C-alpha cells in the first residue's frame, strides 16, 4: 500500500488524480498533516518544500517543482528569457516584453516603431504609452501584442493554443498528445479566456486538434505537426531545459513532477509565439480521463509501481 | 575570475577569489532567573507535602 | 599565538571531542601520552599547535580541554580509554545523575548544581593563556545536558570572558539515531537562550552524517563511531586553519569576520568531499574539479536542504592535500556555468581559499580511505533555514498540545519560556527569509 | 542506578516470585545466590536488582510484603525461596480480607512502617538509587489497599524517584470476590496520582491468551503468571543488560508520558509461549513485529485499533539484524499511521538487546500507551456502579471506617481518566 495527502482541495486534476489512485486499491489517502505519506498532492502557496524528503523509510514525491515559478509568473518568466543565455537575449520565439514597477526600456524601443508608422500596440490595451502605463499603477508586464493574428475562418476568429507538460522526476519532458484550442466566438477587429456567442462554431469554445489539423490542410495545405507543433516542441524544450540544473531532483532527498500548461499564439504567417506558462492548470473536460491516467501511469507509478502511450517524448 | 591576496607557506597558501562585485544579561540576572525557577520547583514540592498532610 | 579552548557538554559532546583529540594527535604526531618528539622547543613555546595543547617540563603536550557531563558513564570511559594521559584528570568533570533528556532539569535544577565547579576549571585553563581567543563548545541539540547545561555554560562564559569568541560545534537531532521524543522542545529552547551568546555554529544534522555513512561508506547500521570519526573529520578541516600555518581563518574572529555578516545568522553549512570507504578496493581518486563539484551536491552536507533557493553571503574552501590555486580557480570557473550560485546584492559573489598541503589524516582502523586530496566548504547560505523550518513544525505539533510540557514546567521552567524561544525561532525563519528572498 | 522492588499480596508475591526466578535464570545466579554463568554481560548491570554479599554472593533488592503470612511461607518453599534477604519478609498475621479498607486504613497501617524500615534500609545502601518496583493486584485487600498506600508512603519519603508498578487488573473470568470492581476502583484513584508508570496487566487478557492462544483449556494462576512474568523480563531488558541506549526509570517515562496522569500501559508478548511446551522454529524479524503489535498479545484487553497509539516502546531480544527491524518497526508505523497520533512526531522507540530470553532464540516485547485502555476502566466503572447503585457489599467498607463519599470520588476520578483518554483519542 502507498500513502499519499491532499493540500489543494480546488485542483480538478488532482482530484481526479487522488480518485483514480484511490480506486486502484493501492493507495490511501492520509489526513492533511500526517507527516508520513509517500506522496504529496501540494498546496499551490507557501509549499513547505523544506519538510519533504526527511521520513526515514519513506520515499516521497511532490506534484511540484520547487523553482518552477521563475517560468510561470509574468515578470520573472519575461526576467528569465531576457537575462538568460539559453534564451539568448531576444530569441525568436518571445514577443517583446517590458518590467514596469508601479519604464526607461520602454520608451527606446516604443517610441522608434511609432515614428516609423509599424503598428505599435503593446499591451488593457491600447498604442498610447501614458494611457496603459499610467493606468496601471492604479508589478505588470509590458508587451507587444501582435497585430497579426491567424484568420481562422468561418467566423474571422482569434485563438490560443495550450498543451500540456509533464515533467517526470528523471526530468523527461512529456507533452500530451492532445492539446486545446481556445476560440474566440466573436471576430477580431483590426482575448481568449475561456473565462470570457460561446457554442456557435465548436462546443464551448474548445476546438480539439483532430479538427484543427483538417481545417489546417483543407484550408491551408500543410499539417498541424509541420506548421505549428515542431515549433511548441522546441519551445516547450528550451524553455524547461533553461531551468533544468536550478529544479532537478535528481541527487535529492525527495523528487518532484510537475504538470505544465504551455499558451502559445499563431500569427497569420504561421509562426508560434509563448504567451505565457502556467504551474497550476486545468485540463479541458473531454481529456480529463486520459490525461490524469496519464499522470498516474509516467509520473507516480513510475516511483511507486504496482503488480500506445499518451504522451510525446521531447528529446534532450 | 579576479585573484587576490595571495599567501603562501610551506604548509600551503590561501587566496581569494572574486568573480562579481556586491550591488546581554549580568550575572546578577542569572542568578535571579535561576533562583525565579529554583522557588518555583520548592513551592509545587510544598505543595505536594501538603497534599500528602491532608 | 592566541590560545583556544575545547569545552564538551553532555554525551555527543563528549564523544565527538574524544573523537576530535584523537584525530588531533594523529594530526599532530603526539602520542597517547602526550609526548610529540617533532616539539623540539620541550616545555613550551608559542607554535600554531600550541593554540591547542599546552606544555609541560615533562614534554607532554596536554589538550586545552574540558570535558563535562551530568552523569559518569563516558567521561569515565575517556578516563580509562586508549589517551587517558593524556587529560590532567581535573579536565574531566562528571556530575551524578543526568538531566533525563529535558531541557529544564539540565539547566535550572542539576544544572545550578555544577556550573560553578566548572567555571573555575575553565578558568584554570585560562590562568595557563597568554593571550586567550575564546571557545569552542561541542554539544547536541537534543540531549538535556547538552542542551540545557550548554545554554547556561553559555551565558555564564559570556560574562566572565564577553571579549572572547564563542564557536559552536551543535548536533542537530535526527530520529533515525534519535534519544528523546521531546528533542525538538529542547533544541529550540536552547537554540534561543545561546543565540545572542555564539558567535558562529557550525550545525551537524545526524541525518546528513548517518545517511552519508550507509550511503559512501556502505555502512548498513552506522554506530556512533562511524558517525563521530567522520564528524572529527570535518571538524578538524574547520579548525586546521587554527592549529597550523597559514593565513585564512587563523584566530577565531575570522570565523565571524568570513563567514557571518549579520550575527543572528551564524549558522554556516558545511559541505565536505571525499568521503571513500576503506573497503573499496579499486578506488580511482577525485580531481580538484570532482571534489570541488562534489561540495555542491546536497548529498555530501552536513544538513539536507537546496542551496539553490536560498542566498549565499559567504563562502570558504578549506583544502587539504595535494592542491594547487590554478586548479581550484579552474574548477570554479567551470562549477560557476553549470550551477546555481545566487549571492545577496550587497556582498561579493566570491571565495576565499585555504590550502594545506598535507593529506587528510585518517584514525587506522577506521572507515574512511586515505585519499589524495579533500576539501571542507564552509558557505552560509540561507538554504540552512530548512532544518529550523522543520525544527519549528515538529515543535509546533507537539506544544499544540502541551504534550510533555508538565517535564518542563515541574523543573522549575515557565510555559511562557516556551512561548518565547518559538517567537525568537519564527523571527529567525522570518529574518533568513527575507535575506534570500 | 539501582531499584528497589517491592511486592505486595498474594498475586504481588506469586507474580514476583515468578519475576525474579525468570531473571536470575537469565542473569546466571542459581537458588544459594552465586553467580554460575558464562559471559560478563550477565554482571555488567547486576547491581540493578542485586546487592552484593560476603562471598560474591547475588541477593536480589526485593521487600516481600503481606497481611497474611501463607503465600509468603509459600515464597521461602519455593525454588528460589532461599534466595531472599530473610530480613525482608515482612507479613501481619490477620490479613486483609479481600478489602481495600482493611489494605489501606486498618490493618495495614499497623504493618506499613515495619515495610518503610526495610524499604530505607535497602536505600541507604543504593550509590544513586533511581526508584520502585510494585508488583500488586488491585482486587484484593493487601496488594490493593495496602500497596497503594506504601506507594504514598514512598512518593513522601522519596518524592524525587521514580514509582513504576506491575499492576493485575481483576476481571470476572478470573475473579476471587464481587468486591473486586471496589477494590480497583480505589487503587485506580491513588494509581493515576502516585506512580510514574504503571504497566496495566488484565486477568481478563491473559485468561484469553492462555485460553485461545495457547491452547490451555482450564488455565491456573500459574500459567497467567508465567505469561506476566515473561512480558515483566521483557520490559525490564533494557535495565538489565547494556544496550545502545543505557536506559533507565526516568528517561523512560519522560519519552512515555506526555501527560502525567495518563501513564498506564499496554504491554505485550511475542511470540506467545506455553509453560513447558518448547518453541522449535525461531520466529522471523517481520513475525515478531506483526504478532507483537498484534492485540491476541497484549496483557491488557483492549482493542488498539479502538484508540490511538500516544507513544509507544519495543524491546527486540535475540541475534537479529538491526537493519530488518528497524524496517519491520518504520514498517508497521507508515502501514498504520492512523492509529499513531501526529502530533507527537518519532513517539516509536525501538531497542534491540543481544542475549535472548531462556527458551527463545527471537523475541519481542511491547509497551503501549494507547488511549484505548480506557476501556479497561470503563469495564471497571461498569461492574463498579452495578453494585454502587445499591451501596451492596459496601458494610464491609464502612465497618472499616471507610465513608460512600470516597466511593464516590473515586469513581469520579476514574470516569475523569477516561474521559482524558477519549479527549487525546479525538486530537
Ligand atoms: N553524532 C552523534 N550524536 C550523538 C552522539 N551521542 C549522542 N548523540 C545525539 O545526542 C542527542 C541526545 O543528546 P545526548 O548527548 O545524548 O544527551 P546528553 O547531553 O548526554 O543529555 P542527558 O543524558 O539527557 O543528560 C540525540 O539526538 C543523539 O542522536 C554521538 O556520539 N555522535
Ligand atoms: C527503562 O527501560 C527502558 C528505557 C528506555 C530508554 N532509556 C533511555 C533513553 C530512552 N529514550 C527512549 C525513547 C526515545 C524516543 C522515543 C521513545 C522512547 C521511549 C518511548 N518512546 C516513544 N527510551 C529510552 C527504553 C526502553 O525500551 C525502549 C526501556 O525498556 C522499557
Ligand atoms: N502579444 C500578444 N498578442 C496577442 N494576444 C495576446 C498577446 N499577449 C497576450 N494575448 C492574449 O491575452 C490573453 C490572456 O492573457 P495572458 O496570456 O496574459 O493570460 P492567459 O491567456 O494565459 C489566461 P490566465 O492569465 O487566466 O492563466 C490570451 O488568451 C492571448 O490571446
Ligand atoms: N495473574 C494472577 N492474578 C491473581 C493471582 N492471585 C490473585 N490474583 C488476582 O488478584 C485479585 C485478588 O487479589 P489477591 O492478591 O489474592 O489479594 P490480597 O493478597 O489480599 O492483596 C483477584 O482479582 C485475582 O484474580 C495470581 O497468582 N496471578
Ligand atoms: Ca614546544
Ligand atoms: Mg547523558
Ligand atoms: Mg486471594
Amino acid at each position: 500500500m502507498y500513502t499519499f495527502v491532499v493540500r489543494d482541495e480546488n485542483s480538478s486534476v488532482y482530484a481526479e488524480v487522488s480518485r483514480l489512485l484511490l480506486a486502484t486499491g493501492q493507495w490511501k489517502r492520509l489526513r492533511k498533516d500526517n507527516p508520513r505519506f509517500n506522496l504529496m498532492l501540494g498546496e499551490r502557496n507557501r509549499l513547505p518544500f523544506g519538510r519533504l524528503g526527511h521520513e526515514p523509510g519513506l520515499v516521497q514525491l511532490v506534484n511540484y517543482y520547487r523553482g518552477a515559478d521563475k517560468l510561470c509568473r509574468k515578470a520573472s518568466l519575461v526576467k528569465l528569457i531576457k537575462t538568460s543565455p539559453e534564451l539568448s537575449e531576444s530569441c525568436t520565439w518571445f514577443p517583446e516584453s517590458y518590467v514596469i514597477y508601479p519604464r526607461e526600456v520602454f520608451l527606446a524601443a516604443y517610441n522608434r516603431r511609432r515614428e516609423g508608422r509599424e503598428g505599435n500596440v503593446w499591451i488593457l490595451i491600447s498604442s498610447e504609452a501614458s494611457e496603459l502605463l499610467d493606468f496601471i499603477d492604479e508589478v505588470h508586464v509590458i508587451q507587444k501584442y501582435l497585430e497579426k493574428p491567424l484568420l481562422l475562418e468561418p467566423g474571422h476568429r482569434k485563438f490560443d493554443i495550450r498543451s500540456w507538460v509533464l515533467v517526470d522526476h528523471l526530468y523527461n519532458i512529456y507533452l500530451y498528445r492532445e492539446g486545446v484550442l481556445r476560440t474566440s466566438s466573436e471576430p477580431y477587429n483590426s482575448l481568449t479566456n475561456h473565462c470570457i456567442n460561446y457554442g456557435r462554431y465548436e462546443e464551448g469554445n474548445e476546438m480539439f486538434f483532430e479538427e484543427f489539423n483538417q481545417y489546417l490542410m483543407d484550408a491551408l495545405n500543410t499539417t498541424l505537426e509541420n506548421s505549428i507543433l515542431l515549433q511548441i516542441k522546441h519551445i516547450i524544450r528550451s524553455c524547461l531545459m533553461c531551468i533544468e540544473p536550478a529544479i532537478s531532483t535528481k541527487h535529492l532527498h525527495y523528487q518532484s513532477f510537475q504538470l505544465f500548461g504551455f499558451d502559445f499564439m499563431v500569427d497569420e504567417e504561421l509562426k508560434v509565439w509563448l504567451i505565457e506558462v502556467n504551474g497550476a492548470p486545468a485540463c479541458a473536460q473531454k481529456l480529463y480521463a486520459e490525461l490524469c491516467q496519464g499522470i498516474v501511469d509516467v509520473a507516480i507509478s513510475s516511483v511507486f509501481p504496482l503488480a500506445t502511450s499518451i504522451f510525446i517524448k521531447l528529446h534532450h | 575570475m579576479e585573484v587576490i591576496e595571495l599567501n603562501k607557506c610551506t604548509s600551503g597558501q590561501s587566496f581569494e577569489v572574486i568573480l562579481k562585485p556586491p550591488s546581554d544579561p549580568s550575572l546578577e540576572e542569572i542568578q535571579k532567573k535561576l533562583e525565579a525557577a529554583e522557588e518555583r520547583r520548592k513551592y509545587q514540592e510544598a505543595e505536594l507535602l501538603k497534599h500528602l498532610a491532608e | 599565538m592566541r590560545e583556544c579552548i575545547s569545552i564538551h557538554v553532555g554525551q555527543a559532546g563528549v564523544q565527538i571531542g574524544n573523537a576530535c583529540w584523537e584525530l588531533y594527535c594523529l594530526e599532530h604526531g603526539i602520542q597517547p601520552d602526550g609526548q610529540m618528539p617533532s616539539d623540539k622547543t620541550i616545555g613550551g613555546g608559542d607554535d600554531s599547535f600550541n593554540t591547542f595543547f599546552s606544555e609541560t617540563g615533562a614534554g607532554k603536550h596536554v589538550p586545552r580541554a574540558v570535558f563535562v557531563d551530568l552523569e559518569p558513564t563516558v567521561i569515565d570511559e575517556v578516563r580509562t580509554g586508549t589517551y587517558r594521559q593524556l587529560f590532567h584528570p581535573e579536565q574531566l568533570i562528571t556530575g551524578k545523575e543526568d538531566a533525563a533528556n529535558n531541557y529544564a532539569r539540565g539547566h535550572y535544577t542539576i544544572g545550578k548544581e555544577i556550573i560553578d565547579l566548572v567555571l573555575d576549571r575553565i578558568r584554570k585553563l585560562a590562568d595557563q593563556c597568554t593571550g586567550l581567543q575564546g571557545f569552542l563548545v561541542f554539544h547536541s541539540f537534543g540531549g538535556g545536558t547538552g542542551s540545557g547545561f550548554t545554554s547556561l555554560l553559555m551565558e555564564r562564559l559570556s560574562v566572565d570572558y564577553g571579549k572572547k569568541s564563542k564557536l559552536e560545534f551543535s548536533i542537530y537531532p535526527a530520529p533515525q539515531v534519535s534519544t528523546a521524543v521531546v528533542e525538538p522542545y529542547n533544541s529550540i529552547l536552547t537554540t534561543h537562550t545561546t543565540l545572542e551568546h555564539s558567535d558562529c555554529a557550525f550545525m551537524v544534522d545526524n541525518e546528513a552524517i548517518y545517511d552519508i555513512c550507509r550511503r559512501n561508506l556502505d555502512i548498513e547500521r552506522p554506530t556512533y563511531t562511524n558517525l563521530n570519526r567522520l564528524i572529527s573529520q570535518i571538524v578538524s578541516s574547520i579548525t586546521a586553519s587554527l592549529r597550523f600555518d597559514g593565513a585564512l581563518n587563523v584566530d577565531l574572529t575570522e570565523f565571524q569576520t568570513n563567514l557571518v555578516p549579520y550575527p543572528r545568522i551564524h549558522f554556516p553549512l558545511a559541505t565536505y568531499a571525499p568521503v571513500i570507504s576503506a573497503e573499496k578496493a579499486y578506488h580511482e581518486q577525485l580531481s580538484v574539479a570532482e571534489i570541488t563539484n562534489a561540495c555542491f551536491e546536497p548529498a555530501n552536507q552536513m544538513v539536507k536542504c537546496d542551496p539553490r533557493h536560498g542566498k549565499y553571503m559567504a563562502c570558504c574552501l578549506l583544502y587539504r592535500g595535494d592542491v594547487v590555486p590554478k586548479d581550484v580557480n579552474a574548477a570554479i570557473a567551470t562549477i560557476k556555468t553549470k550551477r546555481s550560485i545566487q549571492f545577496v546584492d550587497w556582498c561579493p559573489t566570491g571565495f576565499k581559499v585555504g590550502i594545506n598541503y598535507q593529506p587528510p589524516t585518517v584514525v587506522p582502523g577506521g572507515d574512511l580511505a586515505k585519499v589524495q586530496r579533500a576539501v571542507c566548504m564552509l558557505s552560509n547560505t540561507t538554504a540552512i533555514a530548512e532544518a529550523w523550518a522543520r525544527l519549528d513544525h515538529k515543535f509546533d505539533l507537539m506544544y499544540a498540545k502541551r504534550a510533555f510540557v508538565h517535564w518542563y514546567v515541574g523543573e522549575g521552567m515557565e510555559e511562557g519560556e516556551f512561548s518565547e524561544a518559538r517567537e525568537d525561532m519564527a523571527a529567525l525563519e522570518k529574518d533568513y527569509e527575507e535575506v534570500g528572498v | 542506578r539501582e531499584i528497589v522492588h517491592i511486592q505486595a499480596g498474594q498475586c504481588g508475591n506469586q507474580i514476583g516470585a515468578k519475576f525474579w526466578e525468570v531473571i536470575s535464570d537469565e542473569h546466571g545466579i542459581d537458588p544459594t545466590g552465586s553467580y554460575h554463568g558464562d559471559s560478563d554481560l550477565q554482571l555488567e548491570r547486576i547491581n540493578v536488582y542485586y546487592n552484593e554479599a560476603t562471598g560474591n554472593k547475588y541477593v536480589p533488592r526485593a521487600i516481600l510484603v503481606d497481611l497474611e503470612p501463607g503465600t509468603m511461607d509459600s515464597v521461602r518453599s519455593g525454588p528460589f525461596g532461599q534466595i531472599f534477604r530473610p530480613d525482608n519478609f515482612v507479613f501481619g498475621q490477620s490479613g486483609a480480607g479481600n478489602n481495600w479498607a482493611k489494605g489501606h486504613y486498618t490493618e495495614g497501617a499497623e504493618l506499613v512502617d515495619s515495610v518503610l524500615d526495610v524499604v530505607r534500609k535497602e536505600s541507604e545502601s543504593c550509590d544513586c538509587l533511581q526508584g520502585f518496583q510494585l508488583t500488586h493486584s488491585l482486587g484484593g485487600g493487601t496488594g490493593s489497599g495496602m500497596g497503594t498506600l506504601l506507594i504514598s508512603k514512598i512518593r513522601e519519603e522519596y518524592p524525587d524517584r521514580i514509582m513504576n508498578t506491575f499492576s493485575v487488573m481483576p476481571s470476572p473470568k478470573v475473579s476471587d470476590t464481587v468486591v473486586e470492581p471496589y477494590n480497583a476502583t480505589l487503587s485506580v484513584h491513588q494509581l493515576v496520582e502516585n506512580t510514574d508508570e504503571t504497566y496495566c496487566i488484565d486477568n481478563e487478557a491473559l485468561y484469553d491468551i492462555c485460553f485461545r492462544t495457547l491452547k490451555l483449556t482450564t488455565p491456573t494462576y500459574g500459567d497467567l503468571n508465567h505469561l506476566v512474568s515473561a512480558t515483566m523480563s521483557g520490559v525490564t531488558t533494557c535495565l538489565r543488560f547494556p544496550g545502545q541506549l543505557n536506559a533507565d526509570l526516568r528517561k523512560l517515562a519522560v519519552n512515555m508520558v506526555p501527560f502525567p496522569r495518563l501513564h498506564f500501559f499496554m504491554p505485550g508478548f511475542a511470540p506467545l509461549t506455553s509453560r513447558g511446551s518448547q518453541q522449535y522454529r525461531a520466529l522471523t524479524v517481520p513475525e515478531l513485529t506483526q504478532q507483537m503489535f498484534d492485540s491476541k498479545n497484549m496483557m491488557a484487553a483492549c482493542d488498539p485499533r479502538h484508540g490511538r497509539y500516544l507513544t509507544v516502546a519495543a524491546i527486540f531480544r535475540g541475534r537479529m539484524s538491526m537493519k530488518e527491524v528497524d524496517e519491520q518497526m518504520l514498517n508497521v508505523q507508515n502501514k498504520n499511521s492512523s492509529y499513531f497520533v501526529e502530533w507527537i512526531p518519532n513517539n516509536v522507540k525501538t531497542a534491540v538487546c543481544d542475549i535472548p530470553p531462556r527458551g527463545l532464540k527471537m523475541s519481542a516485547t511491547f509497551i503501549g500507551n494507547s488511549t484505548a485502555i480506557q476501556e479497561l476502566f470503563k469495564r471497571i466503572s461498569e461492574q463498579f456502579t452495578a453494585m454502587f447503585r445499591r451501596k451492596a457489599f459496601l458494610h464491609w467498607y464502612t465497618g472499616e471506617g471507610m465513608d460512600e463519599m470516597e466511593f464516590t470520588e473515586a469513581e469520579s476520578n476514574m470516569n475523569d481518566l477516561v474521559s482524558e483518554y477519549q479527549q487525546y483519542q479525538d486530537a
